[PDB]
């Protein structure tokens, strides 16, 4: 199956005092693994899983040092765009980073991507080929015209071409006791009146990796989106997800229903039926 | 450039009286990334809730869950109270143990 | 691993 390694990075200045907070997460799939906080104390970039603590102190030392200089990068952009686009230094602003490789079912390089945003929108993001930037705006076309013209414009791309894809590779046979196992949805129905003539059927997906899913309700064969309602994928707290969705049926009628659920972990897709 | 929260109060494992479990307060789709959020037992704020990493979705929005260890009773009643730039107060979820 | 190469805007 498909693969990804992901980082997010957030910025945000802090006027009164002091430098801005910075955070930054790593994700191989839905699952995190390395953090930093400019308010932990530590100073270092921290496992947030167990098979990433395989590696040793060089690592660490390294994921430290360059963490610290993309802060520092950030910092220095969160003053360049302030000025770029005319802000007064008295409010708060925000840059958010994120950018990874993909590897197909074939274990090779599938898709590469990085994205920045400024103050919740977008501002400038790598083209699908990897050799331009897409800008938003002006301010976001003068970064664009600069970073085109550095010498040293193609690191990124040989970054997520090859270096990214090696330590993805890395990370999934490390941890592949969990990164590479599926846990399918558990799933149950319940079922509750909600006057002397209509009810509700909620189908339940509990525990299931990777959080992608799809589930839908079906009446007498056909899908039915109407008299429906569908929560957000939320996370458990122990690296696995729930969601559920729920329909309201003339009382008698529950058996016309069913439940269809689609995960990577499910060899063919479920139904549930009441 | 503002965005408001939305709120999923919800507890990790199936609810039964007596048997520990954890409850979680997930706030999503929020920015700027600026938010207090606190668990209630009974309205009193429960001091040992732990939260994840800051991240954020495909829209720049962020998202955060916060959870405690908890043991539901009865009579024990739980929410979650979050205060964000767009909420002129600040909105408590009750907790529905069937959601 | 992360990108230590970022180019300031």
């Amino acid at each position: 199956g498909s693969h990804s390694m992901r980082y997010f990075f957030t910025s945000v200045s802090r006027p009164g005092r002091g430098e801005p907070r910075f955070i930054a997460v790593g994700y191989v799939d839905d699952t995190q693994f390395v953090r930093f906080d400019s308010d932990a104390a530590s100073q270092r970039m921290e496992p947030r899983a167990p098979w990433i603590e395989q590696e040793g102190p060089e690592y660490w030392d390294q994921e430290t040092r360059n963490v610290k200089a993309q802060s520092q990068t950030d910092r220095v952009d969160l003053g360049t765009l302030r000025g770029y686009y005319n802000q007064s230094e008295a409010g708060s602003h925000t840059i958010q980073i994120m950018y990874g490789c993909d590897v197909g079912s074939d274990w090779r390089f599938l898709r590469g991507y990085r994205q920045d945003a400024y103050d919740g929108k977008d501002y400038i993001a790598l083209k699908e080929d990897l050799r331009s930037w897409t800008a938003a705006d002006m301010a976001a076309q003068t970064t664009k015209h600069k970073w085109e013209a550095a010498h040293e414009a193609e690191q990124l791309r040989a970054y997520l071409e090859g270096t990214c894809v090696e330590w993805l590779r890395r990370y999934l046979e490390n941890g592949k006791e969990t990164l590479q196992r599926t846990d399918a949805p558990k799933t149950h129905m319940t079922h509750h009146a909600v006057s002397d003539h209509e009810a509700t059927l909620r189908c339940w997906a509990l525990s299931f990796y990777p959080a992608e899913i799809t589930l839908t309700w079906q009446r007498d064969g056909e899908d039915q989106t109407q008299d429906t309602e569908l929560v957000e994928t939320r996370p458990a707290g122990d690296g696995t997800f729930q969601k559920w969705v729920a329909v309201v049926v003339p009382s008698g009628q529950e058996q016309r229903y069913t439940c269809h659920v689609q995960h990577e972990g499910l060899p063919k897709p479920l139904t549930l039926r009441w | 450039i503002q965005r408001t929260p939305k709120i999923q109060v919800y507890s990790r494992h199936p609810a039964e009286n007596g048997k520990s479990n954890f409850l979680n307060c997930y706030v999503s789709g929020f920015h700027p990334s600026d938010i207090e959020v606190d668990l209630l037992k009974n309205g009193e704020r429960i001091e040992k809730v732990e939260h994840s990493d800051l991240s954020f979705s495909k829209d720049w929005s962020f998202y955060l869950l916060y959870y405690t260890e908890f043991t539901p009773t009865e009579k024990d009643e739980y929410a979650c109270r979050v205060n964000h730039v767009t909420l002129s107060q600040p909105k408590i979820v009750k907790w529905d143990r069937d959601m | 691993a992360i990108f230590q190469s970022s180019m300031t805007k």
